[PDB]
């Protein structure tokens, strides 16, 4: 039970006989009246074992005391019924049959070994021609194909000296007659002699095969079957149903066919039959054996009642529905659940909402154990009854059980490792699971009907692994690029953006405040608005390269909302972070700076506080959408009129033969594109700003407070491209073949399209939907291939003695610097020195992990080329070293030993595959 | 393109119009003529071999007669197969080529992925090697063997100061590289179960339990993460 | 629905039996004598191989197997009255007619619904 | 009978769908000047990126129709004479810019007018055909007829505090649907049950009390994390280790969270099948 | 009205390209371009257009108006895809005069698979309506022209998954196609002949037919029996309620009863809700919906679901099974809801584990350990030859019993409860015949 390796080889008839517990001789399965196994059949209890625990077939012995007796009447051993899953049988074949795998699977092993064409072997096997087995009077040599007429001519002239046979017996004799060593010698000699390269390749393949047979120990004649093993009955079930029906596997039918034809062949051979009928029976037996081993490989697949082909032995272990992919690499598991997910805005980042009924069902044995320990129940049945009645003490026991017991949440499909995370459950009413809003981006989940699975770790090691690795508070950086994965979006971004805007003549402008608390007090009482410009005394702390914080107080020019928001910023960040209109990018930079300066736990607390504040002030803002928020520019009609006039002018110029049709079409497209650009510019210019009177009574200009414009500008949702369709122009639509229609859609969704425009627009929508529906399979296939090829690479060494590497330089295409040096060398380890006397470069010793400070130092001076170590140039056998890999992008420090980097790399490459 | 382009790049598919490259330094010249053959007899600066070359006559040739070229030079410019780059300019050149080609496609859509993952994939793609000429080693010539095995054989042959084997490095697509592993269980569980099982049974192979997939199949602890210490202790006890 | 090749070989064995037991002095052709032996071998093969389990074993069941195909005219089950009419001619009981009627219409499903579940697998109940 | 609850799915006629997240007390809902609260609150963020303005237009038109119906109800409650109801209903039916429909109430008896008014006191139905719908100006005209703001936005107050929201909010009436995806039919959990005949693994489906599938991608994710013990727990003692799961159950009942894993049954099935294919495969001890 | 490209002699989902799934110019007026599934069957399943017919050879054709000398003649021809490619067909949005001439000199038209601008003298045909391009489901979406195609497709797909509620509510904003859908579905009761409502009930309507529509030798009364609380294919409730009053005059084609999701002869799939567009403390995050408790208190979205369970008594090798109220090893508490025949009473409230139909089975020989046998002997309970095999309510399921059906073999004699059921059926038939008998005898005596 402590094996070290798995070995595979050919099976001899002696081994097959040693496997079996008996011979199957009759093609019978069970009696119809009593569902008892027939004697010497495919389900015989004498061969495979008893049908009931510690019983015999007739019923003489019915107790455990008769542990090893073999009943005198029925002959059935008295053991456990599970032995029927392990006991194999065998069938003695009347004539040898060839194994289809060693014949039809290219390249053919039998043909390569015999150096015979596959077609001739197929003709000989299925009784269509003869083959010479031994020499006669030298007119015919070994392995010559004699046709029936040629056989007739040869037999009458040459007599009985020469031998020619049909079927698998002749090929078995040919395989047994060979000696491998002399063949290897001759092949080696003429290989050394020959000059043609193709002959060399063919002969080196043949020599490889011959030496493989010599070294392995398998005999060549074992590829022709004389004894056929039988699968245990419990792996090919036959279960009765109610209305006289049965459910059965196709293997039973195939085995019955094989047994029937073998028995008929034996009967014919014992009846002194003519040769032609025996030949036909042998051919049908060979066909039956081939169908049993692999049905759809040579000719027409044997079909059943539903006209569908029968499932053979080979089909069980191959394909997406075979043993491997369906049952070994993935399984269904106990202690699991599933429900619809909803949003919980009050939960902390490490918590999830779990329904009480789901938890009660999932944690049953733990509740039973804690019920038994307290003495409230003596038996398991009493605890079961108490749980079923749902008494009040059961709820307290469950509350104790779920305390500090994490659960795993998973959403399909799992594209990267962030699709499984651990949370601390919080019991709620209802039947829906509550999910923290900040993990939706990682889960790629939205609250429109998605479902998620729940799994419960059992052992102590599993719980410790969950807490230390899979908790949501431990996964905040993306493992693919190192950027933060928790980013506020939608309502939080809008709330903060509205909080941090300013107005020229807002209520309460001009006051001087003692601090943020006074600003909050003023706002809550209605004396001042959030957008009023004021002066506030602000205290900010900073680390001074010594580990302590130094306060610095001064007067700042800011707004009430920014001062209020300042109260949640942790100590150590400059006030300039929040002294601006905060968009999505600003919030992301805030979080990244907080993580860089202070750490992980302050970052989590800051993210939670940011989410709470954003939701609260978004709710207080009362933003809405109306038909009047989509302002149509007043110059649209005039621009369209000029575009139509120019198109008509081009058309008239074409009518006189001055310009060809294609140039006219191109010019029309260009004119319409220019008109669309003008319309979009006018729309955005109209929507961008608004007028307002200041304290002096004169008009001023400022950024607009339009809801659509605010949503687009804050980055919560939307973009200019959609505002163009909302209030400007839809644009030019493409034909299904990919050509551009001459006339664009001059209307927008506020005005409403006509029939022709909508029918034109349906094409691109359907095309995009089809592409989205069809690209996922290709993405999954590529991801599977990458995972399979890269699955076995693990960091195994701390350091390797290599000195080589690769040269890292910025990449520039078309004069634009696509990628700088810092983003390509951040986290790497230098292969050589950087101090480089002569270029006034930074002193960076070899084997230095390039930190952010070193990146800044390299940035300040003029450096354009650095050597870093790479996994391609690593010098470690069966794995890679930590230094050649560099930084663990998810953690931030150097990677530890025993990390599966191949799976991480494959997942990182494959996850964005659906965005192309 | 997009996803098909990445799939083509990772499968090492040869372009239909490969660019001719300078197999070795030396002065180029035009030789014999045939129905559709233009010879490329080259006189090396120090060698002797006039290596000819097959060129379809419809493809313009961007080299004149009688001038010298360096190894890795481009002839009849066009798409270049990674096999020629690996053979001539080495490993780092094809690594940079693959990395840049993939990163262009991923950058076009604004997707950020670090290069080390692609480098790991390339390293997995560079696991084979064919023995050209074997000396003291017991390696057949022209056979395809694992590169790490050759490295270990040469390192142990450095004892007693003998001569190692001479080899060239191969480039294989992810599918073919994964199907050519030393473990038949993983290959059978991946694809083409019948062929893998037949070849393994004919060869009489045995499979040690080294990869993650094999241990998952047999239900043991994977040799990574928290099971790495267990596997190391088992290996120590076996040693 | 049985393979044609299997039926031909079953008849070939029956043909050999008639040849071994042929008396030439009777004056009849072997074709008329062997027709009873050939059809007897084919009938026995159909009974044992029409379904995964033998449908007819006893004397009464074999008679009903080849007669219910022609007697049945309309789809569905026989009423009470039609049972006696069939039973009276064939010399069988009413129980046999109904039993064989069910065996004729049974369609066997393939293994791939409450029949895939092992009924002795719930270990939690056994522990309790 | 089934009542709505969090987790149920609701949707409109414009592709806008969502899941109910919370049932709010009546006093916590936003309310207008007259104190009548709203029934449902939706996020305005969804509209712009998806570009479905028909829901907003329908909201405005529904508010106009409900205003007309409320005026009719107010007339009915005061026991006004039939002539005034006739005049108001004719005014309502005559609104529009060159519409094909003509409704003449002069050919209606008093009882017919009374029945029509009774059927109209919950709102006047309005038909707007596709690609031949009502214009925005007509909607604003009908809003004017109903003594309602022409912008479709009103001031609201926070029910929890009484404070006024800083900007006007679009409020109206929209037709909502309850879809056949009920959380009552989707929630499922399993501790331990029966197993399959051959693979000895838990079945699938809620109707069979089956378990969740831990597919290959989840195995890849666990390998990426490095949680080997969790993977081994998912592979042996939870799915198809016949002795391991029984021992695990007994240990958990006794408060000993310890595991003794074995070999899965499916590997033995695979070995038996491969041996039945005539190939000798075995586990080599050491 | 569904059209599929799969099936015998058709395509295959896995072996279908992009070209067959795309919208074609010939689809105009024949196949709806926006109503299709969003999954892998996106381009293979379509919906028929509102006005589309099939030709005598099986080719889709659409109606058009014929224009002669610039005057639309209000005569309609059905053109196939081949015929319509050789003509100039004007859009339905081309405004006309009272007498039927085009207002503008240039009118937008379709020709040769493309659209352009043409003079009024080149036009040959014109569309009949603006609804010609969409299907039935897509024509029920108000302000569809203001919606993007993808969201319109999603709404069209979702509109047919609505579950009928306790009470039907008309839509305040509609398109005008509700009446046709409701009438043509057939879920409502429609008067075959005109007359006066003579009798009206919650499950029965009797119409006295006018003498101008009668036949010489008939009593001239029409009887409509409504289906009440029946199970549907999706385990929903089907119920009809009358919408007419006693003495009301009716005409042919009028609606007498309302089916599920119907309100006064109009389609009614949902409810009118007062909606506000604003964020609220994060409960609207990512398409979430916040609902007031008043909606729950008014039962405006409450639905009825009906489930069916069956119990079969068979014959076994040991012996036949029996349906009875005598079940071993269960107390009188469980057997309280059973009747004398062993069947639960109609109207009983049941939960998981309750017994609905009692049944016992032969059990045969058994093996017991000596300790348990001695315990059984000490407790004094006897050994039984039967085993409980009753039909029980599945766990997690509750509800009220509203109907019971008993089927028996011809040879077997009926039990009491089936007798009661057949007496109820005979009573219904007797009343139905007695109405006609009474009216005819009254006529004869007159
Ligand atoms: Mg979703
Ligand atoms: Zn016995
Ligand atoms: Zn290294």
């Amino acid at each position: 039970e402590e094996f070290d390796a798995i070995k595979i080889a050919l099976a001899s008839p002696d081994m097959i006989r040693s496997w079996s517990f008996g011979e199957v001789k009759k093609p019978e399965t069970i009696n119809y009246r009593t569902f008892k196994p027939e004697r010497d059949g495919l389900f015989c209890a004498r061969i495979f074992g008893p049908v009931k625990d510690y019983e015999c077939l007739c019923g003489k012995y019915k107790r455990l005391k008769h542990r090893g007796v073999i009943c005198e009447k029925c002959g059935v051993e008295v053991t456990q019924t599970k032995v029927r899953r392990e006991r194999m049988g065998h069938i003695e074949l009347a004539s040898p049959t060839a194994h289809i795998w060693f014949l039809k699977s290219l390249p053919s092993r039998i043909g390569l070994l015999l150096d015979m064409p596959l077609r001739d072997i197929e003709r000989v096997l299925y009784f269509e021609s003869y083959v010479v087995i031994e020499g006669g009077m030298t007119n015919l040599e070994r392995q010559q194909i004699l046709t029936e007429e040629q056989y007739l001519d040869a037999l009458e002239e040459f007599g009985d000296e020469f031998d020619a046979k049909m079927g698998a017996e002749a090929i078995q004799a040919l395989l047994k007659s060979m000696d491998l060593e002399q063949e290897c010698e001759q092949l080696r000699e003429e290989l050394n002699e020959t000059n043609s390269e193709t002959k060399r390749k063919k002969l080196t393949k043949r020599i490889k095969l011959l030496e493989a047979f010599v070294q392995s120990g398998n005999k060549p004649e074992w590829m022709i079957l004389t004894v056929l093993p039988v699968l245990p009955p419990d792996l090919r079930p036959l279960v009765p149903l109610d209305g006289g029906r049965f459910a059965t596997s196709d293997l039973n039918d195939l085995y019955r066919r094989v047994i029937n034809r073998n028995n008929r062949l034996k009967r014919l051979l014992d009846l002194a039959a003519p040769d032609i009928i025996v030949r036909n029976e042998k051919r049908m037996l060979q066909e039956a054996v081939d169908a049993l081993l692999d049905n759809g490989r040579r000719g027409r697949a044997i079909t059943g009642s539903n006209k569908r082909p029968l499932k053979s032995l080979a089909d069980m272990i191959k394909g997406k529905q075979g043993r491997f992919r369906q049952n070994l690499l993935g399984k269904r598991v106990d202690y699991s659940g599933r429900s619809v997910i909803t949003v919980g805005p009050y939960l902390r980042l490490h918590q999830c909402g779990l329904p009480k009924k789901m938890a009660l069902e999932l944690f049953k044995p733990f509740i039973y154990g804690k019920l038994e320990l307290r003495g409230l129940a003596t038996t398991i049945k009493a605890a079961k009854k108490m749980v079923e009645r749902e008494e009040a003490v059961v709820w307290d026991i469950l509350d104790e059980v779920i305390r500090e017991h994490p659960v795993l949440l998973n959403r399909a499909p799992t594209l990267h490792r962030l699709g499984i995370q651990a949370f601390e459950p919080v019991l709620i009413e209802g039947k829906a699971i509550q999910l923290h809003p900040l993990v939706c981006a990682a889960y790629n989940a939205d609250f429109d009907g998605d479902q998620m699975a729940v799994h419960v770790p059992l052992t102590l090691e599993a719980q410790l692994e969950a807490r230390a690795l899979m908790m949501s508070t431990n996964n905040i950086l993306s493992p693919a690029n190192g950027e933060p994965i928790i980013v506020p979006s939608q309502d939080v971004v809008l709330g903060l953006y509205y909080m941090t805007r300013d107005c020229v003549n807002a209520k309460g402008e001009g006051m001087v405040l003692t601090g943020p608390k006074e600003a909050e007090r003023l706002y809550r009482s209605g004396l001042a608005s959030l957008h009023a410009r004021v002066k506030v005394r602000i205290t900010e702390y900073e680390k001074d390269a010594n580990g302590e914080l130094v306060a610095k107080t001064s007067l700042k020019d800011t707004t009430v909302g920014r001062a209020i928001l300042w109260m949640i910023v942790p100590k150590g960040l400059p006030y300039s972070i929040v002294n601006q209109a905060l968009g999505k990018k600003a919030i992301s930079k805030m979080l990244n700076t907080c993580y860089r300066i202070l750490g992980l736990k302050p970052t989590v607390i800051f993210a939670d506080q940011i989410m709470y504040t954003g939701f609260a002030y978004a709710a207080r803002s009362g933003a809405s959408v109306g038909i009047d928020d989509m302002v149509i520019p007043e110059k649209k009609h005039e621009i369209i009129s000029e575009a139509e006039a120019e198109v008509a002018e081009i058309q008239e110029q074409f009518q006189s033969g001055l310009v060809t049709a294609g140039e006219r079409y191109n010019k029309v497209i260009d004119i319409w594109a220019a008109a669309n650009d003008r319309v979009s510019k006018a729309m955005m210019d109209n929507l961008q700003t608004e007028t307002v009177i200041n304290r002096d009574g004169q008009e001023e200009k400022q950024v607009s407070f339009n809801s659509i414009y605010m949503m687009a500008d804050s980055g919560a949702r939307g973009s200019a491209a959609q505002i163009r369709q909302l209030a400007g122009m839809r644009g030019l639509m493409a034909k299904p073949d990919g050509s551009i229609i001459e006339t664009p859609i001059t209307a927008n969704f506020r005005e409403g399209l006509n029939v022709l425009q909508y029918f034109i627009s349906t094409h691109g929508a359907r095309k995009g939907l089809a592409d989205t529906a069809l690209k996922t399979a290709n993405s999954g296939y590529l991801t599977r291939r990458l995972v399979d090829v890269a699955q076995d690479l693990v960091v195994t060494e701390d350091d390797c003695g290599t000195h080589e590497g690769i040269m890292m330089t910025p990449v520039i295409e078309g004069g634009d610097v696509k990628e700088p040096l810092r983003d390509r060398v951040l986290g790497r380890v230098t292969a050589e020195d950087v101090l480089k006397p002569g270029t006034a470069d930074i002193l960076v010793p070899r084997n230095t992990l390039l930190h952010e400070q070193w990146c800044d130092l390299l940035e300040e001076n003029s450096v354009d080329a650095v050597k870093v170590r790479s996994v391609v140039s690593c010098d470690t056998d069966f794995g890679v070293c930590a230094h050649c890999y560099g930084r663990d992008l998810a953690r931030g420090h150097i990677i530890n030993k025993g990390e599966a980097i191949g799976v991480i790399a494959a997942q990182s490459i494959g996850e964005p595959g659906t965005q192309l | 393109g997009g996803l098909p382009r990445v799939a083509d790049l990772f499968e090492a598919r040869r372009p239909k119009e490969p660019a001719i490259l300078a197999e070795i330094s030396g002065i180029v010249s035009f030789g014999k003529e045939t129905k559709g053959k233009r010879r490329l007899v080259i006189t090396p600066v120090d060698g002797s071999d006039p290596y000819e070359e097959m060129i379809p006559k419809w493809r313009q040739l961007n080299v004149f007669e009688g001038e010298r070229v360096e190894r890795g030079d481009v002839i009849s410019d066009g798409p270049e197969a990674p096999h020629d780059i690996l053979r001539l300019r080495g490993v780092h050149a094809v690594t940079r080529y693959i990395v840049n080609e993939v990163q262009d496609v991923y950058r076009l859509q604004g997707v950020k992925i670090n290069d080390k993952h692609i480098e790991v994939i390339v390293r997995q793609m560079l696991r084979k090697a064919t023995i050209v000429n074997a000396g003291s080693s017991d390696f057949l010539e022209g056979e395809q063997v694992e590169y790490s095995r050759v490295k270990i054989a040469n390192r142990e042959l450095e004892a007693n100061g003998k001569v190692g084997a001479t080899y060239s490095r191969d480039l294989l697509g992810i599918t073919k590289a994964s199907l050519a592993t030393e473990s038949f269980i993983s290959a059978a569980s991946f694809q083409e179960t019948t062929r893998v099982l037949t070849e393994a049974a004919v060869a009489g192979k045995r499979d040690e339990l080294r990869g993650l997939k094999e241990n998952v199949i047999v239900g043991r602890l994977i040799p990574a993460g928290t099971g790495y210490a267990y596997h190391q202790d088992r290996m120590r006890r076996r040693a | 629905g049985l393979p044609q090749a299997d039926l031909i070989q079953e008849g070939n064995i029956g043909l050999m039996k008639a040849v071994r037991r042929f008396n030439p002095e009777v004056g009849v052709r072997l074709v008329s004598f062997a027709v009873h032996w050939i059809k007897a071998e084919i009938h026995e093969y159909v009974l044992r191989n029409w379904r995964i389990v033998k449908v007819a074993t006893t004397k009464a069941q074999r008679k009903l197997f080849f007669n219910l195909r022609k007697t049945k005219q309309r789809l569905g089950w026989f009423n009470q009255d039609e049972v006696e009419m069939v039973a009276r001619e064939l010399g069988v009981t009413s129980k046999d007619v109904r039993e064989m009627e069910s065996r004729m219409a049974a369609q066997d499903m393939t293994f791939d619904v409450l029949y895939l579940q092992d009924k002795s697998s719930n270990f939690a109940d056994g522990i309790e | 009978k089934r009542r709505i609850q969090p987790g149920d799915k609701m949707a409109g006629r414009h592709g806008n769908k969502g899941v109910i997240s919370k049932i709010n007390p009546i006093e916590d809902m936003p309310y207008d000047e007259n104190g009548t609260p709203v029934d449902i609150v939706l996020n305005p963020l969804g509209v712009p990126s998806r570009m479905n303005i028909g829901q907003i237009l329908e909201t405005h038109l529904g508010m106009a129709a409900k205003g007309i119906g409320d005026k009719i109800n107010a007339m009915l409650k005061q026991q006004q004479e039939v002539a005034k109801l006739r005049e108001f209903i004719q005014r309502a039916y005559d609104l529009g810019a060159d519409v094909r429909q003509k409704v003449d109430l002069s050919t209606f008896s008093d009882e017919e007018v009374m029945r029509l008014a009774e059927n109209l006191r919950k709102g006047m139905p309005i038909a707007t055909p596709v690609f031949d719908g009502a214009k925005e100006a007509e909607i604003k005209e009908l809003l004017k007829l109903g003594d309602l703001p022409t912008s479709g936005q009103i001031r609201l107050y926070d029910g929890r505090t009484g404070e006024q929201f800083e900007r006007p909010v679009t409020v109206g009436y929209m037709y909502m649907l309850k879809l056949n995806h009920l959380v009552d039919d989707k929630m499922h959990a399993r501790s331990t049950g029966s197993y399959s005949l051959v693979t000895q693994q838990p079945l699938g489906g809620k109707a069979q009390f089956g378990g969740q599938r831990f597919g290959e991608m989840e195995v890849w994710a666990l390998e990426a994390y490095g949680a080997a013990y969790t993977l081994q727990e998912m592979l042996t003692v939870k799915s198809d280790d016949v002795n391991g799961r029984t021992k695990m159950y007994k240990n958990i009942v006794d408060g000993n969270h310890q595991m003794e894993p074995g070999m899965p049954e499916s590997f033995n099935v695979l070995l038996k099948e491969i041996r039945s294919l005539g190939i000798n495969i075995e586990l080599e001890d050491e | 009205r569904r059209i599929s490209a799969l099936g015998p002699g058709g395509l295959t989902r896995e072996r279908a390209g992009f070209e067959v799934r795309d919208v074609h110019p010939t689809h105009y007026g024949r196949v709806c371009p926006i109503e299709t599934p969003e999954g892998p069957n996106i381009g293979l399943i379509n919906s028929l257009s509102v006005y589309a017919q099939t030709n005598e050879y099986g080719f889709l054709e659409t109606p058009y108006r014929k224009v002669t000398d610039g005057v639309v003649t209000d005569e309609i021809h059905y053109l196939s895809a081949i015929e319509e490619g050789n003509y100039v067909i004007a859009q339905a949005n081309s405004n006309l005069d009272e007498e039927g001439h085009f207002v503008e000199d240039l009118v937008t038209c379709r020709s040769k698979g493309e659209s352009s601008l043409f003079s009024r003298d080149q036009v040959d045909y014109m569309d009949v309506s603006t609804q010609q391009v969409v299907s039935v489901g897509a024509s029920l979406i108000p302000f569809l022209e203001h919606d993007d195609a993808n969201r319109a497709l999603m709404g069209a797909n979702m509109q047919r998954q609505a579950v009928p509620t306790l009470r039907a509510d008309k839509p305040l904003v509609g398109t005008g196609m509700e009446r046709a859908v409701a009438v043509d579905s057939g879920v409502t009761a429609v008067a075959k002949r005109g007359g006066v409502v003579q009798y009206v009930d919650a499950s029965r309507i009797v119409i006295k037919v006018n003498e101008d529509e009668m036949y010489p030798g008939e009593a001239g009364i029409d009887i409509y029996n409504l289906t009440k609380y029946t199970r549907s294919n999706q385990n929903t409730c089907i119920n009809q309620m009358p919408c007419v009053s006693l003495g009301e005059p009716v005409e042919r084609g009028d609606v007498l009863a309302d089916g599920p999701s119907t309100d006064l002869g109009e389609l009614a799939l949902g409810q009118n809700m007062r909606v506000a567009f604003m964020p609220w403390n994060g409960y609207n995050f990512e398409d979430s919906i916040l609902v007031s408790e008043r909606v729950v208190q008014e039962d405006r979205f409450t639905t009825i679901h009906i489930q069916e369970l069956a119990c079969v008594s068979r014959d076994t090798k040991l012996g036949p099974e029996e349906i009875t109220a005598d079940i071993p090893n269960v107390g009188e508490a469980a057997l309280s809801k059973l009747d004398e025949s062993g069947i639960v009473y109609i109207g009983a409230e049941v939960t998981g584990g309750d017994i609905l139909v009692g049944k016992v089975t032969p059990k045969g020989e058994t093996q017991l350990t000596p300790e348990e046998k001695l315990l059984r002997a000490i407790f004094g309970e006897k050994a039984s030859d039967v085993k409980d095999s009753s039909l029980r309510v599945p766990n997690g399921v509750s509800g009220t019993v509203i109907d019971v059906q008993v089927f028996t073999r011809d040879g077997v004699e009926k039990d009491k409860r089936a007798l009661e059921i057949e007496e109820m059926q005979l009573k219904q038939a007797k009343k139905d015949l007695s109405e006609e008998l009474q009216i005819l005898e009254a006529g004869l005596f007159s």
